[PDB]
């Protein structure tokens, strides 16, 4: 049920895709997430994957007129609030105090749930910047909160 | 700490740390030469599956029925098994057959603490190991029978209480051996004084409830196929302690010996030890005081079966026997008089006897002499005696046959030796029954709820003993779980403890009953096999649910059966043939008096007339007392079982095993604990392992697992609230497990995405940019390359060169 | 359009083209103008340049094709820049294969002419693409 101007700012997002792969009406389909994300979604490698998502870079193109029901398939998707994140980081917190080994938090983010490259990783607790303290070990309740505000803070 | 002392006992938690697991794909699969197999699920094609084998890597067919819930890594070799997420026939058996695997033979189950048979010494029982054990709860270290022990003791001083210990097991599993590590334990931590002397110890009541295991296992012990010094009796051998919490004193009670056996050894085996002794020539001075010549392949009531014994050495264990004697304090006159007594039985199977005339004579009277000097009678009045015996009434005088004679002097031996033996017990009894009573600890050691291919009075016996005493069990749980319950306000009314054990057990021992009837059909002349029967089913046969008849014995390599019984391990076929002759143990009624009226001290106490006996009703007598006692008591369980039939180390047999484990008592007795309430967490431990469960419903313990079970849609006949531990009923914490992974790596790629969002959305700021730049540059380069190419230009810029 | 540089530029340009100095473009002019330093346009290129525009093309419809031609072009500055919001680090050069899938794989897509002819002559240099240089060669300010 997307409003006009919501569906209006779709095709926004949509547009600058499909030229920087070339500006011709369509995205590669291994892009369909990265597209959806922009707009504020919060897909899952398997949500992208189930509404026509591919794998590899030019196995599909996508006019976004058929492009356009693959994202509001992936708004009625889970999007994990505040205390699932926290519970999950928990149950590594083995005190109580809130706090994980440096290796827990990469490990677990990049061996847990199918992957995130350390790359992709090294990137975010750059860009986020969540650094562990004198000791090897860090806040995370203080990082969850980091990767939910967004790049760009109030 | 790392204390080598627990090498075969403990097992490193770090070292053992360092799978993958799939709840959703893991399982085990019913195996016909391994019991069960792991595997992974592949597909299923409604009540039957696919699956593949880890092992040889495959595939099968399995009704998706029999599939058995497989545990995590998490509970490899887990010292408690009542702790195990998924407790079943299949994944006990693994736990089991694990531990034992690494070297380990001692693992818990709730009350039970099974010992598996190593069959190779260990350092285990050193007293080293013993300074660990002391006092110690069985939780905080390692399971191992010294803590079962410990325990009673701390327990019957603490608890001011009988402690009983009935160790069960099948034939060869470690309950003798066992027994005596309980024992040559309560010792060690309950002895005189070991503070304040020289001319102190002048014997010590230790060095004798010792040194008579020896003078027992000489005349109940023999080499069986599973040969151990087979406990061929069963013993129930409280022991006493004193006020200050030392043993005092002790005794013994002995149940069902194999008198069939003196006269008769099948294939491979022989006869007590103590025949094989005799015929030692290890103290010769006495070859004469008994008459022997030492070659027992000589004697036909031992060269029947073998005579020799690996590590047995007859001459050997006779010396010793004889100390053993000694330190007893054994008078000469009785030594002796034992011996004369059995040496005796020899000659008995040494004499032989002489168409129409039907009354039978005698081959000579060489060892008939021998039987009457050893025993003072006179050789004429016993061979008399013997083929024209003289019974009560105008008595009559009733003739015998060539059979009819060597039937007797087999009665003879066999209700000599079993009444030898009770005079044993008692005599020892009276040694160590030191004069002194503040409390006791029993130990109770007899065959198990053992089931065969042919069953008979024997099984019987056996089979019925362990039902009246796994009756025991059952309701020694429910008083305890009962207290559980109502000490966590969570009380429920459920009752019935001991279930059909009665019916079974009444359908046996009671009234009309089978003994209560097979002891009636003994005293009628003319009543055979088929006598019986007739009457065994009219009263019963049909006429009850615990009593049926022979089922689908698919097993080709069977024995025949009659009726059939509805015993817990499982509904045991029996045959009738022989019972009547079984139980009601014949004599010379005539004969019997000439042994009383003996002239050696000995004898004549051993036939003194009740003056001015089936096994059956003795049997059921003294069962009573047994189970008065044990009920008087407080409980704790040592299940043995063997791991096969090569007494080889480290070499399972899940056929065997699980076997056990029915008849065993860890399963029966895992199915009674399955109607209650299982597998139980604390509010807290809870509300730490499932908060990931309900997250939005936290806004302490008991408070939050009101919310997250809530939360769940949680049924409520499915769990109870405890007032310190939260109840769960059997195998429902393992689908809040598979439920709470899922959820977990949900929740982690929710977070793993999100981050990727954020990327993203970042990056974002800048591919807007950057295409404008992009936009410019490529357009640019178009223009330079059209200009480039034109004429307007190309005559323009052609005259630049002169501007 | 090119204000005045180029304005006291074109006069004696149009002027050093056309043969019979009239003020009036022609097609007389190129005929013996292009053979100056090379081979002259053909009648028919002839006819197309003087066709594109309609009207009298003499120095007044002329200031005009040249507009809306040139008109759609952007700065030295401008581009410049435009080939740098791909250089954070500043190195004032772009990687070579980058650039060259940059052009050939997004936005309006180059075909394998547009680009052979483009780094035809690119100033590359060890792998490093100099957008800082090419751009003054686009312009004119380079090597061209
Ligand atoms: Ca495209
Ligand atoms: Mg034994
Ligand atoms: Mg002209």
């Amino acid at each position: 049920k997307l409003s006009q101007d919501e569906i209006d700012d779709l095709k926004d997002v949509f547009e600058l895709f499909d030229f920087w792969d070339g500006r011709d009406g369509a995205v590669d389909a291994f892009k369909l997430g990265d597209v959806c994300r922009c707009l504020g979604i919060n897909p899952r490698n398997e949500d992208v994957f189930a509404v026509g998502g591919t794998h590899k870079m030019g196995e599909k193109s996508l006019p976004f007129e058929e492009f356009l029901p693959a994202y509001e398939g992936l708004m009625d998707c889970e999007q994990g609030t505040f205390a699932d994140y926290m519970e999950a980081f928990k149950t590594f917190d083995r005190e109580g105090q809130g706090f994980i080994s440096g290796a827990e938090l990469r490990h677990v983010l990049t061996a847990l749930g199918e992957r995130l490259s350390d790359e992709d990783v090294d990137e975010i607790i750059k860009l986020t910047d969540l650094q562990e303290d004198l000791e090897g070990n860090v806040k995370y309740e203080d990082f969850v909160k980091k990767v939910m505000a967004g790049p760009y803070p109030d | 700490f790392s204390d080598p002392d627990f090498q075969y006992l403990a097992v490193d938690r770090k070292k053992l740390m360092k799978a993958a697991f799939d709840g959703k794909k893991n399982c085990w699969v019913p195996d016909e030469k391994e019991g069960f197999a792991s595997a992974e699920i592949q597909s299923s094609k409604g009540d039957e599956i696919t699956v593949k084998i880890v092992a040889d890597s495959s595939t099968r067919t399995v009704k998706k029925d029999d599939i058995q819930s497989m545990n995590p890594p998490k509970f490899e070799k887990l010292e408690d098994m009542a702790n195990m997420t998924y407790l079943n026939e299949a994944s006990v058996l693994y736990n089991l057959r694990s531990r034992y695997t690494s070297g380990l033979i001692y693992t818990y189950s709730g009350l039970f603490c099974i010992a598996v048979n190593p069959y190779r010494r260990l350092p285990i029982y050193t007293d080293s190991v013993i300074a660990k054990y002391r006092g110690k709860r069985k939780t905080e270290i390692p399971p191992h029978l010294f803590s079962v022990a410990d325990n009673a003791y701390q327990n019957m001083v603490t608890d001011r209480e009988n402690q009983s210990c009935l160790i069960t097991g099948e034939s060869g599993a470690g309950k003798t051996e066992n027994t005596k590590k309980v024992i040559m334990y309560l010792a060690k931590v309950a002895c005189a004084v070991k503070k304040k002397e020289e001319a102190s110890d002048k014997g010590s009541l230790e060095d004798q409830i010792i040194q008579a295991n020896p003078v027992l296992e000489a005349y109940g012990n023999a080499k069986t196929t599973r040969n151990n010094n087979s406990s061929r009796f069963g013993k129930f051998i409280r022991i006493h302690f004193g006020p200050t919490g030392k043993i005092a004193g002790a005794d013994i009670e002995t149940y069902l010996l194999e008198k069939s056996r003196v006269t008769y050894q099948q294939s491979a085996e022989r006869n007590y030890h103590i025949f094989y002794q005799i015929c030692s020539n290890a103290i010769p001075e006495l070859n004469d005081v008994m008459l022997v010549t030492p070659d027992s392949g000589l004697y036909s009531f031992i060269n029947q079966g073998c005579l020799t014994v690996d590590n047995i050495d007859d001459v050997e264990e006779f010396k010793l026997c004889d100390e053993a004697f000694d330190i007893l304090g054994f008078t000469k006159e009785e030594k002796q008089s034992m011996f004369k007594c059995t040496a005796s039985i020899l000659h008995m199977g040494e004499m032989k006897f002489k168409p129409r005339e039907e009354q039978a004579e005698s081959d000579g009277t060489a060892e008939a002499e021998k039987v009457a000097f050893l025993c003072g009678i006179n050789a004429g009045d016993l061979l008399k005696a013997l083929l024209k015996p003289k019974v009560k009434v105008e008595m009559v005088t009733k003739g015998q046959n060539m059979n009819q004679v060597v039937n007797s002097v087999g009665a003879l031996a066999k209700s000599l030796y079993d009444r030898m033996f009770n005079w044993l017990v008692r005599r020892v009894n009276k040694t160590l029954d030191t004069k002194a009573r503040n409390y006791y600890i029993g130990v109770l050691d007899i065959a198990g709820f053992e089931i065969f291919d042919f069953n008979s009075f024997e099984q019987l016996c056996i089979n019925y003993t362990n039902e009246r005493l796994q009756q025991f069990f059952n309701h020694h749980m429910f008083i305890l779980e009962q207290e559980e319950y109502k000490k966590e306000g969570i009380a429920w009314e459920f009752i019935d403890f001991g279930m059909d054990l009665q019916m079974c057990i009444d359908l046996i021992e009671k009234p009309m009953g089978i003994l209560s009837i097979l002891e009636e059909e003994c005293m009628f002349p003319k009543a055979d096999d088929k006598s019986f029967q007739d009457k065994l089913y009219q009263n019963h046969m049909g006429k009850n649910r615990m009593f049926t008849k022979p089922g689908k014995p698919t097993r080709p390599n069977q024995g025949p059966a009659h009726f059939e019984l509805h015993h817990y391990a499982g509904n045991v076929p029996y045959s009738i043939t022989g019972w009547l002759e079984k139980n009601k143990d014949p004599i010379n009624e005539n004969v019997v008096a000439l042994l009383g009226a003996s002239k050696e001290p000995l004898v004549a106490e051993l036939f003194k007339a009740p003056e001015e006996q089936t096994i059956s009703a003795v049997h059921r007598e003294s069962l009573n007392k047994l189970m008065k006692n044990l009920y008087s008591t407080h409980p704790h369980f040592v299940r043995c079982i063997i791991p096969n039939e090569l007494k080889q180390p480290g070499l399972v047999d899940a056929e065997l095993v699980l076997h056990q484990l029915q008849c065993n008592g860890v399963l029966e007795g895992i199915r009674i604990c399955r109607k209650g309430f299982p597998s139980r967490l604390i509010y807290s431990e809870f509300k730490q392992r499932y908060s990931i469960l309900a997250p939005n419903a936290i806004p302490d313990g008991k408070t939050v697992s009101e919310k997250i079970l809530a939360g769940l849609q949680m049924d409520p006949a499915e769990y109870r609230l405890g007032t310190t531990k939260v109840f769960f009923k059997a195998g429902v914490l393992g689908n809040l497990e598979e439920m709470r992974d899922e959820r977990l790596s949900k929740i982690i790629s929710m977070f793993q995405a999100h981050i990727r969002g954020y990327l993203i959305r970042k990056a974002y700021k800048k591919l807007q940019d950057q295409r404008i730049g992009l936009s410019v540059i490529q357009r640019n380069i178009r223009k330079w390359l059209v200009l480039r190419n034109w004429q307007w230009w190309k005559l323009y810029s052609k005259v630049k060169p002169l501007l | 359009k090119l204000p005045q540089k180029q304005i006291q530029e074109m006069k004696e340009a149009f002027s050093m083209i056309d043969v019979d100095r009239d003020g009036f473009v022609s097609k007389e002019d190129i005929k013996a103008i292009s053979e100056q330093l090379g081979r002259a346009p053909d009648d028919k290129e002839l006819t197309a340049m003087l066709k594109e525009a309609p009207g009298p093309l003499n120095f007044t419809m002329f200031l005009s094709i040249f507009s809306d031609k040139l008109s759609g072009t952007d700065s030295e500055e401008t581009i410049r820049n435009a080939f740098a919001m791909f250089d954070e680090q500043e190195t004032k050069k772009l990687n070579i294969e980058y650039i060259k899938d940059l052009l050939e794989n997004m936005g309006d897509n180059f075909n394998k002419d547009e680009m052979r002819m483009t780094f035809k002559e690119a100033p590359v240099e060890g792998g490093k693409f100099d957008y800082v240089k090419f751009t003054a060669m686009i312009k004119g300010s380079g090597e061209e």
